[PDB]
């Protein structure tokens, strides 16, 4: 290394390279950190985390008990050792907690002042950070497996919800329209997420392993289909065009916003290209999930090389995006592992878990 | 070698009762040399894998005072000690399917009683005990 800031001294390499080198390095390095911890809160199982996209301080995190916590990710102490407190929490006796496991919780992209959660109780309540009170609540017919708001959208603000419905239902936080709704899918939908390119790409995954992607400003379905063989099994499209041989519970788009991986309980992930939706064939082995809700996964920001980091049991298994290699699996976890969020400043992750943990998995030395 | 002649001497199910000469024997063997202990936990899982419950019980047993005497275990079982956080939560709880478990139930109340005392034991930075203990207290005790 100090070859490293010998070339950044000496204007050899771009500095560029330093941070990217250096943040890879330190994913690479992921250790559980027994120098960090996070406040026991949940009663149950954590199902999500999200930490907020801008200045990345503070964490959200659902349960399966119903509660949402939030928590501060700063050192504010003076040692070296510390546990990020919760700052406040919507417990069993919030007058609005959810009454049923909160499955997805996240911060309103540009700005910390409001978050959105949605849980089995088969609602989406938006919510007020400040006073913690609940700004609206859109309800639906059938429980709520994700949501996920766009974090590009400075236009639109459409929240994208899979329920055990086939169809897809687009809240708009702007005037409260709960109406709109994408059909084409057949089965629970596991798994949404917007691009984080376009404004108004979304994509979705649903247990009957189909993975589309719609323009929802486009009023006629989806723009794609995956298919696990880009055409070497071709049929007039009734059944055909799986993404996977078992339930898609899992979709991520790579930082850039130019491949989209998925999960699902075939025990595979693929990496698909998210422009024409063709498979890039990169094999990243076996992957267990048999998870029967969605599986909230993540990858790297701002490294010289993307990874994805996977639930894989109880353990959080780490790939290269582009190439399959698997890093290494951070085992430190005592259940099935739910979610893992990754946190773009330090590269740190966290990973909630059915047991009630919320580990932090930060660079060593 | 040595390890394995007391692990002989002590598991040996014709005389299941804790000896404190041998216990005591073993304690400074393995702060003689730490590389007895790393060999010692191979030993125990074969009698934590042997099919007689009281060998079980008596490499647990050893397992403990070895963590918590002997100095060399401790830096085992305390770090570098994902095995003994799966080893916990495959004992007490159910073996993964198919294969069941395999323990009788006085060996998980013994291991619960550990677990409860190691709690407390040693838990400076290893919090996966509790949170083990939590979780087998809400889920498979």
């Amino acid at each position: 290394m100090l070859g490293f800031l010998s070339a950044r001294q000496t204007g050899l390499e771009d500095p560029l390279r330093l941070r990217r080198a250096e943040s890879t390095r330190r994913v690479l390095g992921l250790e559980l950190n027994k120098d960090r911890d996070v406040e026991r809160i949940h009663g149950g199982g954590i199902n999500t985390l999200d930490i907020e996209p801008v200045e990345g301080r503070y964490m959200l995190s659902g349960g399966s008990d119903g509660v949402i916590v939030l928590y501060d990710l700063e050192n504010s102490s003076r040692q070296s050792y510390y546990t990020c407190k919760a700052v406040c929490s919507i417990g069993r006796d919030h007058p609005d907690v959810h009454r049923y496991s909160v499955e997805t919780v996240q911060w309103y992209p540009h700005d910390t002042g409001m978050f959105t959660s949605s849980s089995f109780d088969k609602t989406l309540k938006v919510w007020d950070t400040n006073t913690l009170q609940t700004a609206d609540v859109f309800n639906f017919e059938e429980t709520v497996y994700s949501h996920h708001m766009s974090p590009v959208s400075t236009k639109h603000c459409l929240v994208a919800v899979g329920t055990r419905g086939p169809k897809v239902q687009l809240c708009d936080l702007k005037s409260g329209s709960c109406s709109h709704i994408l059909q084409g899918h057949r089965q629970e939908i596991l798994a949404v997420s917007w691009s984080p390119r376009y404004d108004y790409i979304l994509a979705t995954a649903s247990a009957d392993s189909r993975v589309k992607l719609w323009d929802v400003r486009r009023a006629s379905g989806c723009l794609i289909t995956l298919d696990q063989h880009n055409g070497k099994k071709s049929q007039a499209v009734e059944s055909a065009n799986t993404a996977h041989n078992g339930k898609v519970n899992g979709l991520c788009f790579t930082s850039d916003g130019l491949h989209l991986l998925t999960v699902g309980t075939d025990n595979r992930m693929r990496l698909w290209n998210s422009s024409n939706g063709e498979n890039t064939l990169v094999n990243y082995g076996k992957v267990c999930n048999n998870s029967k809700k969605g599986l909230k996964f993540t990858v790297s920001c701002g490294c010289s090389s993307e990874f994805v980091f996977v639930p894989y049991g109880s353990t959080i298994a780490v790939y290269t995006v582009y190439s399959g290699e698997q890093i290494t699996m951070l085992k430190g976890h005592y259940k099935t592992v739910d979610c893992c969020v990754f946190q773009s400043n330090f590269q740190e992750l966290y990973s909630g878990s059915r047991d009630c943990n919320i580990l932090a998995w930060v660079p060593s030395l | 070698q040595k390890l394995s002649k007391l692990v002989e001497e002590l598991t040996t199910s014709g005389e299941p009762r804790l000896n404190p000469e041998k216990m005591k024997e073993l304690k400074k063997i393995c702060k003689s040399s730490e590389e007895q202990l790393s060999r010692a936990y191979r030993l125990l899982i074969a009698q934590l894998t042997q099919e007689h419950a009281e060998i079980r019980l008596s490499a647990f047993q050893i397992v403990e005072e070895l963590f918590v005497r002997s100095h060399q275990f401790r830096m085992l079982v305390v770090s570098n000690f994902q095995e003994f956080l799966e080893l916990t939560l495959g004992t007490d709880p159910a073996q993964p399917l198919p294969p069941p478990r395999e323990a009788a139930q006085r060996l998980r109340q013994a291991t619960t009683r550990a677990v409860e005392g190691w709690n407390e034991k040693f838990g400076e930075a290893y919090k996966k005990l509790a949170l083990g203990y939590h979780f087998l207290r809400h889920n498979k005790k």
